RNA sequence: CCCGUCGCCGCGCUCUCCCCCCUCCCGGCG
RNA sequence: AGAGUGGACGGGAGCGGCGGCCCGGAGCCCCGCGGACGCUACGCCGCGACGAGUAGGAGGGCCGCUGCGGUGAGCCUUGAAGCCUAGGGCGCGGGCCCGGGUGGAGC
């Protein structure tokens, strides 16, 4: 019943032109295209959810094929939406262009 | 002399074991079994060591006599103690502290006696 | 012996506690005096200029005796004379400011190392922020954080400088022991300028940073410490 | 169930990969273990971007956790029962490891003596 | 045992100075110049065994570990969690409607009762509306809306604490090996005191909910995001 | 002596006596 | 119990504080018998600053190879050397240790 997370897109890693830093991720959240709108999402949890072959244990449920890399939004990256986030493990490069959930967790509203 | 004999056997001794980043000693009166000036069982005027007993019950405490310092046959007096644990720790503590016989190896002898006792007591399944 | 000995050491501990209380009261009053002196100086300058305007004349204030200098260029490709002057100024790293006392000799060696430093005249707030946040002293060739008036007094008490307020007073009102106080102070290692610089390699009056910005050094110090 | 160490800090390694030798992937005659590349044009010696890294002392590990096994212990190589008796004090900080040359009956004796002496043994099942 | 006599204005700084506090405490007149057991004795139990036995308490350890750990340093902050200051966000006042975000009751709309003594919020859905009992919920994991129910003069039983809400354990009595299984106690029983507390608090909350219009349908519904609305633009 | 809640720095109360305001096992309760 | 940012006594001659019918003048620890770790001084610990590098120099190497004097009441046909290893590890590294297989006499 109902979505309860905002949809973002893994846009790429933090980088200059010829050096990329894979510990920080760049996220484009749908609907926000300025810094003073990115202010709401500034400490929210975020998740890269994906499927694989083997079964993993699910908290409060039965084992299935879904896996999650957890992270959180850390700050804004440049004048038009585009936050930068920090995950527990660095995100795989096959996730670029794909969906990342922003979870409305720890709440300040 | 203790300092001269230590400067001799400090790096060349048949009791020295240098293996991977650690150093040990195996002389028979060495609490903590380490290559140190404090815990050396041969170079001091006064030494205390503890071992398991001949039968598998009790702890033998061997202290070095004062007089016969060049006669190694009579130079050690050893006593076996086959009491319970608290009394054997209290007795060796009383021995060291009340005799004032080198009272810096007291706690090391205490740890060694408790380890020997715990190893002597029967194993549970 | 175990009663006269214990009452003797108790008396000694009491006397040391009373000496501590005396020195605390002294440094409190000294700081109050300096607050009076600073506000008196500020109102005095304003009154002088205001009196000259009322009379119809001009009041030329005293050209300042204290400057804050910051090395703002790196260490690659530096002239030997510029190198020697910068290390006589104790600017051996980039963003590496210090206090200088302004006279003809010091002004001419700043003019020598003009395109490498940004310098200006600090105000009392800038001297407060600099000594409190980034205050390190040189105590037998080591760089020690100024956390203790005992540390300051054990190095500089022979000049009457026994607290951080005494240090700030000497540096701001350049006293007779300014050389000793400024040499006690380790050169300040500032951060990068938050917000940027708009051009590093040209003079401030033509749109850059180098040279003598007069009191815009305080803006730079706020952004940089 | 097992014998715990005294303390168990989190071991932090600055690098888990090995330092392989330049062009050891390109040849069989070049072994994997490290040689420092001396050579006037050599780009890993010159430290160009994206190349093989060279070992240096800044990779050195914290001396509180140096030589520490992944379970809080430091290893000591043992050949017989007397060498186990020398490890009685360490206990919570040093574990034993029977050497590869020790035969079946003697390592049976060693594992029995270490069991009754509460010393940790890294390879307790080696001929059974 | 007097009160503080020096009201604070900013923490760490009292309002009245040192001499003013000297005068207010009146230290000009009240200056003051100057001014187990470890062992017991149990009886004899004779005869020919004479002399009462002097027996000490807390005897010496019969074992010392072969290496010990050195003690810590002193840190001066760092109070335990029971003594921490519990803070609450200003938008959550008693009667506010919150949205549970994370539990089994994800996206649900409840009302806010008292905040408990461990920082956790005590909420209830009116269980006949959205199947949410009296529960605790975290302030960081609720969203606070702007709709109110004035819950003054609602009797809260005093036996409604964190000990009342703390989970219960039964495994495992006296058994060390497990091959047989304990097929009971997985059914968490709703106790009769919990049911009657629920009945009482719902009987005194629900007529106030039926008062304002459409609120019971609003509390029956759940919260969700669709193809339009973005949470940074939503007013709650 | 079961186990250094300690130094410096900033404070609060008591070893003086009066008040007054909400309270309270309240004791009987209107 | 080691205690000294001055300690000595000892007549000398007076106080403050405890013992009154105004006269004063030692407690040598203990109901307990006890009190973590350390200091291979070639060791251990603290603080501050610093770290590019060819040719070249120097230091350390519990890096490695072969043999000799000693030492390990060392190891080994209940399996040595050597070799193989999608096994477990250590070390910045040189390298090393352990598990499994193969092998068959020394290390
Ligand atoms: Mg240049
Ligand atoms: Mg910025
Ligand atoms: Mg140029
Ligand atoms: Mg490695
Ligand atoms: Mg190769
Ligand atoms: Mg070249
Ligand atoms: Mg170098
Ligand atoms: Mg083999």
């Amino acid at each position: 019943s109902g979505r309860l997370w905002s949809k973002a897109i893994f846009a790429g890693y933090k980088r200059g032109l010829r050096n990329q830093r894979e510990h920080t991720a760049l996220l484009k959240i749908e609907g926000v295209y300025a810094r003073d709108e990115t202010e709401f999402y500034l400490g929210k949890r975020c998740a890269y959810v994906y499927k694989a072959k083997n079964n993993t244990v699910t908290p409060g449920g039965k084992p299935n094929k879904t896996r999650v890399i957890w992270g959180k939004v850390t700050r804004a990256h440049g004048n038009s939406g585009m936050v930068r986030a920090k995950f527990r493990s660095n995100l795989p490069a096959k996730a670029i262009g794909h969906r990342i959930r922003v979870m409305l967790y720890p709440s300040r509203i | 002399s203790a300092h001269l004999q230590w400067m001799v056997v400090r790096n060349c001794s048949s009791f020295l074991i240098k293996r991977n980043k650690q150093t040990y000693s195996t002389e028979p009166n060495n609490l903590k079994a380490r290559n140190s000036f404090r815990y050396n069982g041969l170079i001091h005027r006064k030494t205390v060591g503890v071992e398991p007993a001949a039968d598998g019950k009790g702890v033998v405490v061997v202290i070095k006599r004062r007089s016969g310092q060049r006669k190694p046959a009579t130079s050690y007096v050893r006593t076996t103690i086959n009491k319970n644990a608290r009394a054997t720790l209290s007795s060796i503590r009383h021995m060291i502290r009340k005799n004032k016989y080198r009272p810096d190896l007291r706690m090391a002898a205490i740890r060694r006696a408790s380890a020997i006792l715990r190893s002597q007591k029967p194993v549970m399944v | 012996n175990f009663a006269e000995l214990k009452i003797k050491r108790l008396r000694k501990k009491f006397a040391q506690k009373m000496l501590r209380k005396a020195r605390r009261k002294l440094i409190y009053e000294k700081a109050k005096h300096y607050h009076k002196e600073y506000r008196q100086m500020y109102r005095t300058e304003i009154r002088m200029a205001r009196m000259a305007r009322k009379a119809g004349n001009f009041y030329v204030p005293a050209e300042p005796k204290l400057a804050f200098v910051i090395r703002i260029r790196g260490i690659n490709g530096v002239s030997p004379k510029v190198r020697k002057v910068l290390q006589l100024l104790r600017l051996r790293q980039i963003f590496n400011g210090t206090f200088v006392k302004l006279n003809k000799a010091s002004i001419n060696m700043l003019r020598i190392v003009e395109p490498y430093i940004a310098w200006g005249y600090p105000n009392l707030k800038s001297v407060n922020e600099l000594i409190y946040k980034r205050g390190y002293g040189k105590i037998n060739k080591k760089r020690i954080a100024l956390t203790d008036n005992a540390l300051i007094a054990r190095s500089l008490g022979k000049y009457g400088i026994i607290c951080m307020e005494d240090l700030i007073h000497e540096i701001y009102t350049v006293g007779k022991r300014f050389k000793e106080a400024n040499n006690f102070l380790w050169p300040f290692k500032l951060s990068s300028p938050r917000g940027g610089m708009k051009k590093k390699t040209t003079h401030f009056v033509e749109g850059g940073d180098a040279g003598n910005r007069e009191d815009q050094i305080n803006r730079l110090i706020r952004r940089m410490n | 169930a097992a014998l715990r160490p005294l303390v168990k800090p989190k071991i932090v390694k600055k690098r888990t990969k090995k330092f392989i030798r330049h062009q050891s992937d390109r040849y069989v005659k070049i072994k994997r273990n490290w040689r420092k590349p001396r050579g006037i044009d050599n780009r890993v010696r010159r430290r160009f971007k994206g190349q093989i890294l060279m070992p240096n002392i800044g990779y050195g590990s914290n001396k509180k956790t140096k030589h520490m096994l992944p379970s809080g212990f430091r290893k000591f190589l043992v050949h017989n029962v007397k060498e186990l008796e020398v490890l009685l004090m360490c206990n919570k900080s040093y574990c034993a490891e029977i050497a590869h040359n020790v035969s079946s009956k003697n390592r049976k004796a060693i594992v029995e003596r270490a069991a009754q002496l509460a010393i940790r043994v890294t390879n307790p099942n080696a001929r059974l | 045992p007097h009160c503080s006599r020096n009201p604070v204005l900013v923490r760490g700084i009292g309002r009245y100075s040192r001499s003013a506090m000297y005068s207010r405490k009146a230290m000009y007149k009240r200056k003051y110049s100057a001014a187990v057991l470890a062992t017991v004795t149990k009886p004899v139990g004779g005869d020919k065994n004479g002399g009462t036995r002097v027996v000490k308490l807390r005897k010496m350890p019969r074992y010392y570990p072969t290496e010990d750990v050195p003690r810590k340093l002193l840190s001066h902050g760092k109070k335990p969690f029971s003594q921490h200051v519990r803070k609450l966000r200003a938008s959550i006042t008693p009667g506010t409607i919150l949205i549970i975000l994370t539990g089994r009751h994800r996206g649900k709309r409840v009302v806010f009762l008292k905040q408990l003594a461990s920082g956790l919020l005590l909420v209830t859905g009116p269980l006949v509306l959205n199947r949410v009992p009296l529960r605790r919920t975290h302030q960081k994991f609720v969203i606070a809306t702007s709709t109110k129910i004035d819950i003054s003069n609602v009797k809260i039983p005093k036996h409604l604490t964190d000990a009342y809400f703390k989970k219960k354990k039964l495994r495992k009595p006296r058994h060390q090996e497990g091959e047989i299984f304990d097929t009971e106690k997985e059914k968490y029983e709703i106790t009769e005191q919990r049911k009657i507390d629920q009945k009482a608090v719902d009987s005194q909350i629900l007529p106030k909910i039926k008062a304002i219009p459409q609120l019971q349908g609003y509390l029956r519904s759940v919260f969700a995001l669709t193809n339009g609305i973005y949470p940074h633009k939503l007013v709650f």
